[PDB]
């Protein structure tokens, strides 16, 4: 009776949600048929500003033609260097939008890690001691160096073994000031114009300046496509004019935000002499070969992720190959991990990590494409 | 308060003018006669119903000075 029209009333509110989500469909169509009335604005970056009126653009695909602001479009916010919207029959200013790919940029930006461990290869002697020293007073207090009145030093050098303190430890920095850096690699900064090399750097530099943490790195600075060119008839010392512009940009063009431009790098063959004097290169500090006692450590953090059997003598491993290398530590680890692999071992049992260690020993004795020597 | 207007013609119209401008919608209506009718306030409350901030816009067909 009154429970059988109850049900009927159901059945109703069911075709209602029905009708409910035909309006949603209507509403769809009315969307469609709103959208289908615009009709696209070409993509362009102003080149610049003839004048208030009127901002000479080139389109994307190339023809270039004068064109005039359209209505409230923030002329300021128009500057030349900005993507912008043209109408497609009218070709006047539409919109200011700036979207770009910039995939070499991206290179130069913000692509290098860094390494959250504070010791990952241990060997922090003077990594937390004098190198963390030059850099933290400038960046806690530039009015304190501003005070003494001495220019606050750009950059240091950390001259070191490669591998050990060049694969490892460069990113470690970055957790050491706890923010993310650059990496002057240079093979993005040199793309089709040796001049431009300086000029992209600048354009890093204001990235870094965007930044007061982040710390410049030149890290493999010699490296580059095929081989660093040194002066030569088919190709001359452009690095070495970049390294002199670079000396330029460091001071007084371009420094703020008590950035440091630390060329911590062991990969280029020479040092300029100049750079050296205080200043350009206030301090350089030594990475050292380590003391094995060391090793034993690095070889800890590298066993840090791993599951191994715990009957595990460290330093015997340690002792019986002198590998002297961040890398080839962690290649031991990772060798012992391949001999569990053998045998479905999920545990590392010591004699994986020796039988790894002294394949290591080989690599140790056989070592190719190392051409990199601080000064 | 003899006052009529066509509920077909409005939507019929406005509908078709629609499909040729999605930005084209219902914004207010127009009327001549300069001295402004008593019966406009009550044609007035149909336009409101129509669209919700309409606007009347007394246009005069012989221009004065």
């Amino acid at each position: 009776k009154l429970l059988e029209h109850k049900e009927i009333d159901g059945r109703l509110k069911e075709l209602r949600e029905q009708l409910k989500e035909l309006t949603k469909q209507y509403e769809k169509s009315e969307n469609d048929l709103k959208a289908l009335q615009s009709v696209g604005q070409i993509v362009g970056e102003v080149l610049k500003q003839l004048t208030e009126e009127k901002f000479i653009v080139k389109a994307t695909n190339g023809p270039r033609y004068v064109v005039g602001c359209r209505r409230q479009l923030d002329k300021s916010k128009l500057k030349p260097g900005t993507r912008v919207a043209l109408d497609m029959t009218t070709l006047t200013i539409m919109r200011y939008l700036p979207r770009e790919v910039d995939p070499l940029v991206y290179n130069m930006s913000h692509e290098d890690p860094g390494n959250v461990s504070y010791s990952e290869i241990g060997g922090l002697s003077e990594q937390i001691r004098e190198l963390r020293e030059v850099i933290e007073l400038p960046l806690t207090n530039p009015e304190l160096f501003q005070r003494v009145g001495i220019i606050p030093p750009k950059g240091c050098l950390l001259y070191g073994p490669p591998g050990t303190g060049k694969t490892l430890l460069a990113r470690a920095v970055a957790s050491q000031l706890d923010c993310n850096f650059l990496k002057v690699v240079s093979s993005s900064i040199v793309d089709k114009y040796i001049g431009e090399s300086a000029r992209l750097i600048r354009e890093m530099f204001n990235y870094a300046r965007d930044h007061q943490p982040c710390i410049i790195f030149m890290d493999e600075i010699d490296a580059i496509g095929g081989r660093r060119f040194s002066e030569g008839t088919s190709a001359d010392r452009e690095i070495q004019r970049t390294l002199m512009e670079l000396l330029n940009q460091m001071d007084g063009f371009d420094t703020l935000h008590r950035v440091k431009m630390i060329m911590a790098t062991n990969r280029p063959d020479t040092l300029d002499p100049a750079l050296l004097r205080p200043g350009r290169l206030d301090r350089k500090i030594h990475i050292d070969l380590p003391n094995e006692q060391a090793r034993l450590d690095i070889l800890k953090i590298h066993a840090g992720p791993i599951t191994k059997h715990g009957e595990i003598d460290y330093e015997a491993i340690v002792k019986l190959s002198d590998g002297f290398n961040g890398a080839d530590l962690r290649n031991v680890c990772t060798e012992a991990g391949m001999f569990a692999i053998r045998a479905d071992h999920d545990f590392v049992v010591q004699e994986d990590f020796m039988k790894a260690v002294r394949k290591v020993a080989d690599s140790k004795k056989l070592e190719s494409k190392l051409d990199y020597k601080p000064v | 308060s003899v006052w009529f207007l066509d509920h077909d013609y409005l939507e019929n119209m406005y509908g078709m003018f629609k499909k040729v401008n999605a930005r084209e919608r219902i914004v207010g209506w127009y009327h001549t006669g300069p001295k402004l009718h008593k019966n406009d306030i009550a044609i007035n409350e149909l336009m409101k119903r129509y669209c919700p901030n309409s606007v009347l816009v007394i246009i005069d067909v012989k221009p004065k000075d």
